[PDB]
RNA sequence: GUACCGUGAGGGAAAGGUGAAAAGAACCCCGGGAGGGGAGUGAAAUAGAGCCUGAAACCGUGGGCUUACAAGCAGUCACGGCCCCGCAAGGGGUUGUGGCGUGCCUAUUGAAGCAUGAGCCGGCGACUCACGGUCGUGGGCGAGCUUAAGCCGUUGAGGC
RNA sequence: AGUGAGGGCGCGAGCGAUAACGUCCGCGUCCGAGCGCGGGAACAACCGAGACCGCCAGCUAAGGCCCCCAAGUCUGGGCU
RNA sequence: CAGGCGGUAGGGGAGCGUUCCCGAUGCCGAUGAAGGCCGACCCGCGAGGGCGGCUGGAGGUAAGGGAAGUGCGAAUGCCG
């Protein structure tokens, strides 16, 4: 048995949230709180959301209890890209690809 | 249905060089060999026609498959009709047929079979008599059908 | 007991109850052939010079078959040479029995 | 300046393999003492505001 | 039918002696005992060759004027990196070199040759620490 | 009537990427990459299949004549022996019991020794 | 003939598809929302509206084999190891050591070439048709062969 | 139909300086199209030889037979 | 049974596949069409054709013949 949370379309580069991801990954679930709760990058609050909207999913749809939780899988898959032209010098253009994210966690019980 | 221009300049640009963007090589451009209109018609020696009329009308005279009748009673108008007369020359559908008469009654009471295609005696043609397993004709509709041939 | 034998092209160290294949041969998917003994070692030893002269190791054709495929490719570059072409070999199954001698 | 310029496309192999560092470490923690919940070392506890046993700020 | 492949080796030592030896000579036999190209069984891509212990190799003979026209050559990497080296010059400061060194261009180069190389024992006097092993009076 | 591409030109670069499985990088990935590298190991293929050939005569001869050293003799000779003594065995089973049987192939020495002289 | 681009005359896009039925997901949970998890609808929700099918490049997570004294058109032939599918014998994937190995196209007397073209993938993309010739050729007729426009018929019928 | 940019080597001549991977003819050959195979370390045209496919079979070719690297540290007579 | 089978420009021959037509008021198809993803299987020298498993959810088109917008890797190609 696991949960599963998925948040999409989240307006940030999966490069820099995956970074995150992976520090949390296997983690405890009240490890991976507190390793967000500090960690020095803006992914963290995103990451976070989904790891405790995980959890919650967990306990009131899927039976299992809060604290044998932990991250048995999380991953970034990147989702469109709004994409933006910036104007450069000598009347040429660019194209600014701003990405987006599809960041998933699944949480499960410790069994014993 | 496009502009004539050059889209940019010759050289300098970098990018291939281009026309006007009507062009077959581009999308949305013209076709290059697409096909216009045609008329896929020509002459066939006259002769050679009703040669294969013959040939074909003989073919079916050999298989047994021809049929000459001079008259269908029951037949006026309805299908009912030709189809109870259908069954005197064993005509019950297991074989399609050629039915080729001059008498317009007889001709609309049975075009309406799938087994059955109708024909007046002057469009007597070669396609129409193979793609019919059998074939029936009226005694004077085969009259002109020798008038034809020589 | 071994024995040297020579059947299509080339030489096999046979022994009796041997599953080996070579190339195809004659006898219908059952029959027998009687294979010459270059040189019967063993227990004894025997030297052919050429080939022992009464020796003789019959074996059980078990039947014939075609090998796997071989894609034989060829190209040659700047003159757009390239040609395709496939192989399976076929050949022959032979039950060793006995060694005769 | 004559505008330097990549020659060739790095490989994926060769990308990854440069983002061998990139890989990011755990803050380090400490319980605070009175509240037991994790806090960074040298920092006041901001679930209380005790440094040194002593409250600091009124958390 | 396949071609007999050997299961694992259990290597056999090898001491040989180098007084009055010629150089090349001795080595182009040290460099097939190493290969084992002289064991029936001998397969290209296998550590699989002897160990090689070499007593007395100061003792190496060469002919000519060898001796000291012959010279060795190192290149440091630098500009002005090639070091030359005569043939004594090598020899009463590393006698252990010359003979070595005559051997390695008779394995061939890469990982195999490498490891080759390595089984080969080189030593100046009559001393080797191997009684360990029991390395064979090799006479050739 | 017009006849789009379609299900065609896919389908040949499918069979080609099949044959491609294992490549490293892009000659695995690209059709156009992995065309150019099974071209390659097209004509790598049919020249080893010939090349194989010599290089297992090529092994056995050195077994042979390692064996035969261990006898005196060297091989150049032990052929010769065996050639005007009228023998026929080939390589293959003469490094055969070369390896296996010794006292077959040390017997093959006399007989050998017996007739080149 | 729009967005959009040009003072202007003029130029000139891209953009089709839930499902038979909207039955378009009430309600609870996490969240500021966005978005998810249950619940419900449906034959299908890996048909959820960014909606049929959903290829390829490209980016991930998991697993197997693998790699830190070895110099390389990236393959290949051989042997061995490990991991799977299997009576068997075999076979699949991987690759340690060994042998061998000068990309593709075009231009060329000549190219691995320090000569040209291609970042990768998918799709569009180049020897056609009409009249007239000339050879071969499959047939009809044969000292003869053949109709054109057109007219009669027909609605994939032919005949004058 | 294509070709009408040829090239290298041997030989025979002119040109050149008895220079050139020079040039231009003549007679051969090979590369071109055999950058497929073996030798010449490497090396289009030098020596061997014209690859239909298969083989863990045999004889030779040029070139070689101390180790890298297959085969003689072969045998008999000399010189450096 | 004997012999031939390197090959660019080029000439000849024989084939496979795509689209549409006659065959079709037919046959196949919700006991699953086309397309898609696999395969270590069968056939063919090959281009390819089948078979089997997962997907997909409404079309498909025989033997034998016909007519073409018929086969991409390169065009500093065009679009994405
Ligand atoms: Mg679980
Ligand atoms: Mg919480
Ligand atoms: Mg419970
Ligand atoms: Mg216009
Ligand atoms: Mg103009
Ligand atoms: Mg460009
Ligand atoms: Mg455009
Ligand atoms: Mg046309
Ligand atoms: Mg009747
Ligand atoms: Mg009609
Ligand atoms: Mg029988
Ligand atoms: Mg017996
Ligand atoms: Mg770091
Ligand atoms: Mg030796
Ligand atoms: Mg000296
Ligand atoms: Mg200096
Ligand atoms: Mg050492
Ligand atoms: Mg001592
Ligand atoms: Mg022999
Ligand atoms: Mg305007
Ligand atoms: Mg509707
Ligand atoms: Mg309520
Ligand atoms: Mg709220
Ligand atoms: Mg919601
Ligand atoms: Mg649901
Ligand atoms: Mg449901
Ligand atoms: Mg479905
Ligand atoms: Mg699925
Ligand atoms: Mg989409
Ligand atoms: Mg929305
Ligand atoms: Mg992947
Ligand atoms: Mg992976
Ligand atoms: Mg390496
Ligand atoms: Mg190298
Ligand atoms: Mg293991
Ligand atoms: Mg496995
Ligand atoms: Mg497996
Ligand atoms: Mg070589
Ligand atoms: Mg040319
Ligand atoms: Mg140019
Ligand atoms: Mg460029
Ligand atoms: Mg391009
Ligand atoms: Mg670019
Ligand atoms: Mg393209
Ligand atoms: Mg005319
Ligand atoms: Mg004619
Ligand atoms: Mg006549
Ligand atoms: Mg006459
Ligand atoms: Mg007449
Ligand atoms: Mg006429
Ligand atoms: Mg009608
Ligand atoms: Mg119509
Ligand atoms: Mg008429
Ligand atoms: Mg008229
Ligand atoms: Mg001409
Ligand atoms: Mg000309
Ligand atoms: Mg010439
Ligand atoms: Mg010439
Ligand atoms: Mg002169
Ligand atoms: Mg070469
Ligand atoms: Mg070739
Ligand atoms: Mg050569
Ligand atoms: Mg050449
Ligand atoms: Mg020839
Ligand atoms: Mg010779
Ligand atoms: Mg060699
Ligand atoms: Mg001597
Ligand atoms: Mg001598
Ligand atoms: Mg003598
Ligand atoms: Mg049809
Ligand atoms: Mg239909
Ligand atoms: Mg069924
Ligand atoms: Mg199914
Ligand atoms: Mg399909
Ligand atoms: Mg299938
Ligand atoms: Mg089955
Ligand atoms: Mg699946
Ligand atoms: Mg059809
Ligand atoms: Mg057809
Ligand atoms: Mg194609
Ligand atoms: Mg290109
Ligand atoms: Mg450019
Ligand atoms: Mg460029
Ligand atoms: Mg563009
Ligand atoms: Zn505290």
């Amino acid at each position: 048995m696991e949960a599963k949370a998925i948040a999409r379309y989240v307006r940030i580069s999966p490069r820099k949230v995956r970074l995150v991801v992976d520090l949390i990954r296997g983690k405890s679930l009240e490890e991976a709180r507190n390793i967000l709760r500090y960690t020095n990058k803006r992914g963290a609050y995103f990451v976070a959301k989904v790891l405790e909207s995980a959890a919650a999913n967990a306990v009131n749809n899927h039976d299992m209890l809060e604290d044998r939780l932990y991250v048995k899988a999380a991953y970034v898959d990147e989702g469109p890209a709004l994409k933006r032209v910036l104007p450069r010098a000598r009347g040429r253009a660019d194209i600014i690809k701003k990405r987006t994210s599809h960041i998933t966690v699944i949480l499960g019980e410790k069994h014993g | 249905a496009y502009s004539g221009r050059k889209i940019w300049p010759q050289k300098h640009t970098g990018r291939a060089r281009h026309g006007d963007i009507g062009a077959p090589i581009f999308v949305g451009g013209g076709v290059v060999f697409g096909p216009k209109p045609r008329d896929y018609s020509y002459t066939l020696p006259k002769k050679v026609r009703k040669k294969g009329l013959a040939m074909a009308v003989a073919d079916r005279a050999r298989e047994g498959k021809l049929l000459l009748v001079e008259a269908f009673a029951g037949v006026n108008g309805k299908t009912k009709e030709f189809l109870a007369w259908a069954k005197e020359a064993g005509l019950d559908g297991s074989e399609s047929v050629l039915l080729v008469t001059g008498n317009e009654l007889v001709r609309r009471a049975a075009r309406n079979l799938p087994w059955v295609v109708t024909l007046a005696p002057e469009g007597l043609n070669v396609y129409d008599i193979v793609r019919t397993e059998r074939l029936v004709m009226d005694l004077d509709a085969w009259e002109v059908f020798q008038n034809r041939i020589g | 007991m071994f024995a040297i034998v020579k059947t299509g092209g080339k030489q096999y160290r046979v022994e009796p109850g041997l599953k080996l294949r070579v190339e195809k041969l004659d006898a219908e998917p059952g029959a027998t052939v009687e294979l010459p003994v270059l040189l019967l070692g063993g227990e004894k030893t025997v030297v052919g010079t050429p080939v022992v002269e009464g020796a003789s190791v019959v074996a059980e054709v078990l039947g014939h078959g075609r090998g796997k495929k071989i894609l034989v490719s060829k190209f040659k570059a700047k003159v757009q040479y390239r040609r395709k072409k496939g192989h399976r070999q076929p050949y022959t199954e032979l039950l060793i029995k006995e060694i005769r001698g | 300046a004559k505008h330097p310029v990549p020659k060739k496309k790095t490989s994926k192999a060769r990308r990854d393999a440069r983002r061998s560092h990139h890989a990011l470490t755990p803050p380090i923690l400490v319980p605070c003492p009175e509240c037991k919940a994790m806090k960074p070392p040298h920092t006041v506890c901001p679930e209380c505001g005790y440094y040194a046993g002593r409250k600091v700020l009124e958390v | 039918m396949k071609t007999y492949v050997p299961k694992q080796v259990e290597p056999r030592w090898v001491l040989i002696d180098a007084e009055g030896k010629t150089l090349g000579r001795l080595a182009t036999k040290i460099a097939t005992l190493l290969r084992g190209k002289h064991r029936p069984d001998w397969t290209p891509n296998v550590a699989m060759g002897d160990f090689v212990v070499v007593v007395n190799a100061d003792k190496i003979r060469v002919t000519g004027k060898k001796l000291e026209q012959k010279i060795y050559t190192r290149y440091s990497g630098y500009p002005g990196g090639l070091k030359k080296i005569p043939l004594e010059k090598m020899l009463a400061t590393h006698p252990e070199r010359v003979l070595e060194h005559a051997v390695k261009g008779m394995l061939p180069k890469g990982p195999l040759g490498r490891r080759l190389f390595k089984r080969l024992k080189v030593y100046a006097g009559p001393d080797h620490p191997h009684q360990a092993q029991r390395p064979e009076k090799l006479e050739v | 009537p017009r006849a789009k591409t379609g299900v065609v030109r896919r389908r040949k670069h499918k069979k080609i990427l099949k044959l491609a499985k294992g490549y490293w990088g892009l000659r695995s990935k690209s059709f156009r990459k992995a065309r150019e590298t099974l071209f390659a190991a097209g004509n790598y293929a049919y020249a080893h299949r010939k090349r194989r050939k010599r290089d297992f005569r090529r092994l056995w001869i050195v077994r042979i004549n390692a064996a035969c050293r261990q006898h005196g003799l060297n091989y150049s000779t032990f052929i010769h022996g065996l050639k005007k003594a009228g023998i026929e065995v080939d390589r293959k089973n003469l490094a055969d019991l070369a390896v296996r049987e010794p006292q077959v192939f040390a017997e093959l020495v006399e007989r050998a020794k017996a007739a080149q002289g």
